[PDB]
């Protein structure tokens, strides 16, 4: 139970080096979940000094051995595997090929910054999303989307590569009633507020767009060019919580959260923390931003 | 870079050109600027047999009629 | 010099185990030629068969890396890396299957069927051709050529319909300033030369070339492995076309070199001509006939 809700937030476990704040027997799960929102080599420098700062036989070889394995790492973009490239292994380093070939391969259990209709996703290579530029195949509103994963508590963060001085939006998407609305959220930097939406297929326009009252959402600044942005979400047994905090920003920390929602999830066994199972609402409107996986600070995020 | 210049005029100058024992140049290619010509030094010029006796195992010239029309 | 013969020769050298007989310096120089006549699978397994009877201990594990090492492993399609990726020298398999990703591969050194829009050619994941096969987008293609002074090279017939194939080699003709060529008929019964040009569809100036034996009975059927034998002398090349395991299929002709020629050394590309459309060449190099050890 601790692993699963920790995997939401990847942005957090690792962060400023808090990989080595864990312990022995627990980690092997973190690097198996599948609701990591990392890149792998944010994850792999973060294995790497894991296996460091003890000093590393008997249960040291097949430690390494199982950590490696779990790291996902025979699905990386191939010129990032000469990076790194070790003497060590090759038995579970193993194909870093074949399934990479004939395109038979493990899941990914990465996904975000989804590229469909006027929106592709730039690949570093292998099969990571790393970037969703704005393409036009063809000014306009639309919107762009996620896929589902079963989170208590999430921190999945934004970079910002080139901006035109903001012109953006952010929050999440949540299929909680009878017949499919897909109810989603829908924060900009316009009308001072959460202007919430319906989603009906269609990714080329947003329909239905409501004004919320419950949020404090100021605006000291107006997006400059490489700035990370932290969604965090919150699940609960009668609302979702988001928060869309601008990190080395001493302000920016705009909070709200959603409607009731009608069903609930529980894997049960000593915790009735909900799962939802949201997707997530990223969203790109000029040519411009091209976001995607942020880099993993320096310091620290609320770990201390 | 030069052997791709050279490259692309050699093969397809000489296979469409007339064989080597019906005619004979001097320099394989041809200046433009007129300054150019002036400094080069070397006459540009042909040799031309026309009933150069056939060679054997070379190919020989054919007879090409165009019939009715005559054009 | 021994070596520099038995490179380009290594069709039949590697068809019958006979570069078993070849001591450990001697395959070694002879791998690091750039004429080897095989795919490197069979490359990988003739010297794994090798590695069996003498060698395979840290100093005969770095004699079989230097064996190794010389073989390159980025001509593979993935199937025939995931049935023989022994687990002592995978660090060669992840070097070179990484320029298969970036695309910079080394060079072959073998003769790739070139690609025209008469004989299409597909790959198994390598540089090497699997098969050649007769499409529409006499026609012709040539393989790539070597210097060579005796040279062993050949093709199986996996399918063909009316069985109209003409084997043979080309010559540059340098006296002249040709490109005049030399094949084989069997409707004739006798060799045939002519010349190519840059379009693959035209041989011109067809011409007999009596004084060379022809034994041939019947037209080229599916399952025929075909063997032709080249051997530059001072003055003549022996042009020996066989079919293997077939006593009433083969010919042999004397061709005057028309530029006599280091040790009779001259660059000759691989030559092949069909009609039929859909006929199947595959490119095999004498999978080994083997020596029944008792």
């Amino acid at each position: 139970e601790a692993i699963r809700i920790l995997a939401g937030c990847a942005y957090a476990l690792f962060s400023g080096m808090r990989h080595l704040e864990l312990g022995p027997k627990g980690l092997q799960l973190l690097l198996l979940q599948d609701n990591i929102q990392l890149d792998e080599p944010q994850i792999y420098i973060c294995a790497n000094a894991w296996l460091a700062q003890q000093g590393v036989p008997g249960v040291q070889r097949d430690m390494a051995m199982a950590v490696y394995r779990s790291i996902r790492f025979d699905s990386m973009s191939p010129s990032q595997i000469q990076v790194c490239r070790d003497p060590l292994l090759d038995s579970l380093l193993l194909e870093a090929c074949l399934r990479k070939f004939s395109h038979l391969e493990t899941k990914p259990r990465v996904f975000p910054w989804q590229g469909n209709d006027q929106f592709t996703v730039e690949r570093d290579g292998g099969l990571y999303p790393v970037l969703l530029k704005r393409t036009s195949r063809s000014l306009i509103w639309a919107w762009t989307l996620g896929d589902s994963r079963l989170i208590n508590e999430a921190l999945w963060g934004i970079e910002v590569v080139r901006t035109a001085k903001g012109r953006l939006h952010f929050g999440i998407a949540v299929e909680d009633k009878t017949t499919q609305s897909r109810q989603v959220c829908y924060l900009d930097p316009a009308e001072k507020a959460f202007v919430t939406g319906t989603i009906t297929n269609e990714p080329t326009a947003v329909s239905y767009r409501t004004v919320q009252p419950g949020g404090d959402v100021r605006w000291y600044r107006r997006l400059c060019d490489g700035d990370i942005v932290i969604v965090r979400v919150s699940v609960t047994t009668s609302a979702i919580h988001l928060s869309i905090q601008v990190l080395k920003s001493r302000s920016m920390r705009a909070s709200y959260m959603l409607a009731l929602r009608s069903p609930v999830c529980f894997p049960g066994q000593l915790l009735q923390r909900p799962f939802l199972a949201i997707w997530p609402f990223i969203e790109a409107v000029n040519i411009g931003d091209t976001l995607g996986v942020a880099e993993l600070q320096v310091e620290a995020i609320d770990i201390p | 870079s030069t052997g791709s210049a050279a490259q692309q005029v050699l093969q397809e100058i000489q296979q469409f050109n007339s064989p080597r024992y019906f005619t004979r140049a001097s320099v394989a290619r041809v200046p433009h600027s007129s300054s150019l010509q002036q400094k080069l030094h070397l006459p540009i010029g042909l040799f031309i047999r026309p009933l150069a006796p056939i060679r054997p195992g070379s190919p020989t010239v054919p007879s090409v009629n165009f019939g009715n029309c005559g054009v």
